[PDB]
């Protein structure tokens, strides 16, 4: 913990909110130029967990709730998510009186005490459902998106995510009314009938300087998956996979030149960083056991 | 365990009663380290007398194996199946403490038997007993052992696997060192380069020229 | 007819059945990607210049 | 589970692969070093208490 | 290429010859490495050579 | 050696080519003395020294042709080929001799080397497709001849074009592609057989004799060209093509040479493409 | 002892991302301060939840708001049903008179509050964390109070549990300034520094049996010596040969990832040669 910074770190000036700045950025209103604009969602750890906690904790029953954040230039920072008074059946949702009433209460004490962001998407769970769209949350989004342009639909599948033991989140944004525009069918198969309504997006996470810190003491015994960690073996077919996709992706770029060749070369970089670290990894462990009484 | 009760009840015992409750012991199925019976006074005391060999057998039976046996098959009282079976258990389980990977013709040549057959129950019926683990193989003709009980040490011997284990935390100590440094200098990579970004910035001073011309 | 996997040895009248070709694929994969490199180093030498 | 040659006459029942072995014995190593400590620490409380606190500062 | 085989001209007999896919493998990304190294080496001095404007007048 | 002093304390930085390059491999061609020029040309030479405008086309041209010639007596083809390459490549719009000299040499070299004729890079001037082609023939039909896999034809065609051999001081050249047609035939009987008869070998690669074919075959599995082995009992010969495995540290060695050499071209190229965009020369509104 | 105080993994992120922004916002690190929730179960407590709370200043004197207080009590009843106020935390080190004010003052809305406390500018590899129970002590004269200190537990939900391992996995959350090489080598460094402190442990303990300083175990030494007797963990010949192919192949996927990041290098730099140096 130490021979290194303690001070405000550079994973600090993400939680960091500027008015001005968002002001700005809502004044200037860049999404409606062109309408594929968002495609990455950055969600803390603390309104993931939350997520995945209040979707698990509704039992069969679907949950609906809101989400806090911000936007700035291509992404969508989504902060903090609170729950919503809803009762649902195992299928459909409704919020009818009181969920109102509580996200306008929320909102305003939450400012009372010093939370700066405002509503930035709702969140659905889907009980055992996947992770899609259906034909109701495509319409609700799409009149969130109308008025209350940043905006994005969560939707999370806490079934599933108990029983694989990953967690299955998922953000969506709608196109508006008449936007048209051996391989696995999943890719129109795992959305429903409006598939060519929504797009996804890229989801990603992220935690400050303090939460990994008090995160680094969690728990002490995953040392002996660490030292036994067996990298390079439980993610063989990730690895092939991610081959795959880059030479597609090389080609693609090789066309194009006869700026792609960018997320080519990072694509690349990033698997060859974990092969390099998985062997580093192995070295490490070869080193520290079976160099030792020869 | 199970030798708990029987030191407990050879404590007050003394003379040929001390030298059946040893051959008992010896017999005793599931007793493979006899560590704690020759700490009583009893024993120690036996030393002095006609019966030292029962002493020189408990000794064998703690701490030496079967070509020890053999190499004093005379002096030694006889012994019964039970007590063979035991000792050579006892000598897989010394050789496979310092070889994982126990050859058919060493095994063969300590333990005193010809036909393979012989040697492979053996086997068998040591790992049966779960004092070792593992897998033999006759395409290549080897035993390997995954697993293997801890037998007895002597008093002297302690300061030994001392010096072992203090051999391991010194390569821990340089592994973490090597790491260190590894990172250290890892890191003043990615600084200087930030170094040559920050030359990319004199590059607008350059933009301010144009604007005069 | 692609029933049975497995290879006839006339010599010593023999019949090797298939228990290989393990998870070897990820070398093919590396294949791919090797020729593909190929080509674009070209794109890149004979560009324009 | 295995397979037989029947030429050489062999049953092959199963074979390891090396290194998941080696993990799997580096696991069965810190196993064992953890219950050695939990019985050190149980058979002379005091005396570990002691230990831990003078290596920790 | 049509088929893979290697002829015994001693007891007049057709083997089957199997291909290591590692080995293969390993041996063309070598040679497809050194040829792009030997065409960067020789598009730097072709670089250079623009840039200093060579030609017989 | 007085070239070679000044080199070093007359130009500037270890990659740059200058006028007085060509002049010492002159100098070493013309003495027959190939070892001290050595170091002077295994190091790649990048960017070329203005002169003040002295540092003529010419000088260039001579300096990847003669130094050339070095690396065909010192039998490293490979590089000899990567000179003659760029000597060709020059972009010049007027017939040379030089030019059509380092064509000729590299046909021959790379008749050597490989099986074929090594197809020039297309960003070559267009003279030597026009110019340079139509008076340099005899080494195309040569090359045809070669490529047909005919030894017997090959010795005919030289002996019919001797004179043009000798005209232009190449007797010494193509004779080791006639030598070496024999190599690349054995080769390919490697490639489809696995135990053969001396007798057998020799009516196929057309060595007439057994004796002369288990020679040759000693001859090349010396030079590690090929992989066989010979019984004298039966007067075979058999092929173990199991050279490498992958699985020592000598090919983790090679792997990590070749990384650092991509790295430190990588650097290069990174420092150079840095120093490229101080020139305000574009960028002005796009 | 005392009461068994059972403590979740999601008010530690809670008071830690309450910390971080805070601070983030006023610049300056401050002391936030606010609530927690759970469950009363015969002689077991657990807290599960925590949510902000308002306090003001007067002089020196630190005064929690009772209406917000009250209105959020009533508003969080809503979504959850079976949760009930247990305790107060806030950030700071040693225990200060400030805080025991604070307790005296929210005991008037409890019977039995607790008092979480927080470490977020620890200095050490103690644990920063740290539950505390304020009893009134039956003393006379002056309130002479020391909150007693309490050996909390980490009962967890699975959902929780899932939640709490994805966070802790989390890699991406930098490789920004630093260099994701550090983020890689720090766990390894860890991992061994903590086998390296518990194999050390056990070497000082055979060292002070050797010594005779401490009683003779005659199964613990012997257990060592099984442990002692297998340090060179495989090592045949396979093992070996399977460790020079995987690192031959991970020094081949680095040479095919080198060449397409200096192709790509090539490229940039002959474009940018084509606009600034080329004759249009």
């Amino acid at each position: 913990l130490a021979n290194n910074m303690q001070e405000a770190q550079s994973i600090d000036e993400i939680y960091k909110y500027d008015k001005k700045q968002q002001q700005e950025i809502l004044a200037a209103k860049p999404w409606t130029k062109d309408h594929h604009y968002f495609k990455y969602c950055k969600i803390s750890a603390l309104a993931l967990l939350k997520m995945v906690m209040h979707a698990r904790s509704g039992g069969n029953l679907a949950v609906m709730g809101l989400m806090l954040g911000k936007v700035d230039g291509e992404t969508m920072i989504i902060m903090d998510s609170f729950a919503l008074p809803v009762e649902g059946t195992e299928t459909r949702v409704n919020a009818q009186a009181a969920a109102y009433e509580y996200m306008a209460a929320y909102i305003e004490n939450a400012k009372q005490v010093g939370r700066l962001e405002n509503a930035i998407g709702w969140y659905h769970s889907h009980p055992g459902y996947g992770c899609w769209l259906s034909g109701i949350n495509v319409s609700t989004q799409m009149l969130n998106q109308q008025f209350q342009e940043p905006f994005v639909a969560v939707v999370i599948d806490p079934t599933r995510t108990i029983s694989a033991g990953k967690v299955n989140l998922g953000a969506f944004r709608t196109y508006p009314k008449g936007y048209k525009p051996t391989i696995p069918l999943n890719k129109i198969e795992d959305f429903g009938v409006h598939c060519k309504q929504y797009y996804a997006l890229e989801v990603s996470y992220f935690k400050s300087s303090l939460d990994r810190k008090l995160l680094e003491l969690l728990w002490n015994k995953y040392w002996v998956n660490t030292l036994s960690s067996s990298s390079l073996l439980t993610n063989a077919d990730y690895t092939t996979g991610q081959v795959f996709d880059l030479s597609e992706k090389l080609e693609q770029s090789e066309a194009q030149l006869g700026d792609k060749l960018a997320k080519a070369t990072r694509d690349s970089c990033k698997t060859t960083i974990e092969a390099i670290h998985g062997l580093m990894s192995q070295v490490i462990k070869d080193k520290l056991f079976n160099q030792i009484n020869i | 365990n199970l030798l708990e009760q029987f030191i407990l009840l050879a404590k007050g015992t003394s003379g040929s009663a001390l030298t059946a409750l040893i051959s008992q012991v010896l017999e005793a199925p599931g007793v493979y380290v006899f560590g704690e019976l020759l700490e009583l006074a009893n024993v120690q005391e036996l030393a002095e007398g006609a019966n030292a060999a029962y002493l020189q057998l408990l000794n064998l039976f703690a701490y030496g194996t079967y070509p020890d046996y053999i190499a004093n098959k005379e002096s030694l009282p006889e012994l019964s199946t039970a007590q063979q079976n035991k000792l050579k258990h006892l000598t897989i389980v010394s050789l496979a403490s310092r070889m994982k990977c126990i050859p058919y013709s060493v095994l063969l040549k300590d333990l005193e038997m010809r036909n393979l057959r012989e040697l492979e129950d053996l086997i068998i019926e040591a790992v049966y007993t779960d004092i070792i683990q593992g897998k033999l193989d006759q395409r290549n003709q080897l035993l390997e052992v995954d697993f293997c009980i801890g037998r007895d040490i002597r008093k002297k011997d302690i300061n030994n696997i001392v010096k072992t284990l203090h051999e391991w935390c010194d390569g821990c100590e340089a592994v973490l060192l090597g790491i260190e440094q590894q990172v250290l200098r890892a890191n003043q990579y990615k600084e200087n380069h930030n170094r040559t970004q920050q030359q990319v910035e004199a590059e607008v001073t350059n933009i301010k020229k144009t604007l005069k011309a | 007819d692609n029933t049975i996997h497995g290879r006839i040895d006339q010599v010593n009248q023999l019949l090797e059945l298939d228990h290989q070709k393990r998870g070897g694929a990820r070398y093919t994969a590396l294949d791919k990607w090797t020729n593909q490199l190929n080509s674009l180093n070209q794109a890149v030498v004979s560009k324009l210049a | 589970n295995g397979f037989i040659d029947q030429i050489d006459g062999i049953v092959h029942f199963e074979t390891r692969e090396a290194l998941p072995t080696w993990d799997k014995q580096i696991q069965s190593l810190c196993f064992q070093v953890n219950n050695l400590l939990e019985k050190i620490s149980q058979t002379a409380p005091e005396w570990t208490a002691q230990a831990m606190e003078a290596q920790m500062a | 290429g049509l088929i893979s085989a290697r002829v015994d001209s001693h007891s007049k007999i057709l083997y089957a010859r199997d291909v290591d896919q590692r080995s293969t493998t390993f041996e063309k990304s070598l040679l497809m490495g050194k040829e792009f190294q030997r065409r960067a080496k020789a598009m730097m001095l072709r670089a250079a050579v623009l840039r200093n404007q060579i030609h017989v007048k | 050696g007085i070239l070679k002093q000044a080199i070093d304390k007359m130009q500037m930085n270890t990659n740059q080519l200058t006028s007085i390059h060509a002049d010492l491999c002159q100098l070493c061609l013309l003495a027959k003395c190939f070892k001290p020029a050595l170091p002077y040309l295994d190091v790649d030479m990048m960017d070329i020294c203005k002169e003040n405008g002295a540092y003529d086309a010419k000088h260039f041209l001579c300096y990847y042709y003669y130094g050339g010639m070095i690396y065909t007596g010192l039998k490293n083809f490979e590089r000899a080929l990567y000179f003659y390459e760029q000597a060709i490549t020059t972009p010049a719009m007027a017939v040379s001799h030089i030019m059509l000299e380092s064509y000729k040499k590299y046909i021959l070299v790379s008749l050597i080397l490989l099986g074929k004729v090594q197809q020039l890079p297309k960003y070559t001037s267009q003279i030597v497709g026009r110019f340079i082609k139509p008076l340099s023939n005899a080494y195309h039909e040569l090359a045809q001849v070669y490529s047909t896999n005919n030894p017997s034809e090959l010795r005919n065609l030289v002996n019919k074009h001797s004179e043009t051999f000798t005209r232009d001081n190449n007797m010494g050249l193509v004779k080791q592609c006639l030598s070496s047609l024999y190599k690349k035939n054995i080769q390919r009987l490697t490639k489809t057989f696995l135990t053969l008869s001396l007798q057998d070998m020799a009516s196929r690669v057309q060595l007439s004799g057994p004796q002369e074919a288990e020679k040759y075959v000693l001859h090349m599995i010396e030079d590690g060209e090929i992989f066989a082995s010979i019984n004298q009992k039966d007067g075979m010969v058999s092929f173990h093509d199991n050279p490498e495995k992958y699985n020592n540290p000598a090919m983790l060695h090679n792997i990590d040479q070749e990384m650092l050499k991509c790295i430190e071209l990588d650097e290069r190229l990174k420092a150079m493409d840095q120093e490229i965009t101080v020139n305000p020369q574009f960028v002005q509104k796009s | 002892g005392s009461v068994s105080v059972a403590l979740h993994p999601l008010v530690i992120l809670n008071i830690s991302d309450h910390w971080i922004r805070m601070r983030s916002q006023e610049g300056r690190p401050v002391q936030v301060i606010g609530a927690l929730i759970g469950k009363q179960e015969g002689r077991n407590i657990e807290v599960m939840n925590s949510f902000e709370l308002l306090s003001h200043t007067v002089e020196e004197k630190i005064i929690i708001d009772k209406e917000y207080y009250y209105t959020k009590e009533e508003q969080f009843k809503q979504v959850f049903k079976e949760l009930e106020f247990l305790g107060w935390y806030t950030t700071g080190g040693p225990p200060d008179p400030s805080d025991i004010h604070v307790h005296k003052q929210v005991c008037e809305i409890i019977e039995s509050p607790l008092f979480l406390k927080l470490n977020p500018m620890t200095k050490h590899t103690d644990l920063p964390v740290s539950v505390f129970e304020s009893v009134i002590d039956i003393i006379n004269g002056e309130a002479t109070m020391l909150f007693a200190e309490l050996t909390y537990t980490l009962a967890t939900e699975e959902a929780e549990r899932i939640g709490v391992d994805h966070v802790a996995r989390m890699t991406a959350t930098g490789s920004g300034e630093n260099s994701t090489v550090a983020e890689h080598l720090i766990a390894q460094h860890s991992a061994i520094k903590m086998l390296h402190s518990r194999v050390k442990l056990i070497l000082e303990y055979v060292k002070a049996s050797e010594a005779g300083e401490v009683p003779f175990n005659h199964e613990i030494l012997r257990e060592a010596y099984a442990l002692c007797h297998c340090l060179p963990v495989l090592s045949t010949d396979k093992f070996k040969t399977d460790f020079y192919d995987q690192c031959n192949d991970v020094g081949l996927m680095a040479y095919l990832g080198t060449i397409t990041k200096t192709c790509n290098t090539m490229n940039q730099f002959v474009n940018k040669f084509n606009v600034l140096y080329d004759r249009q």
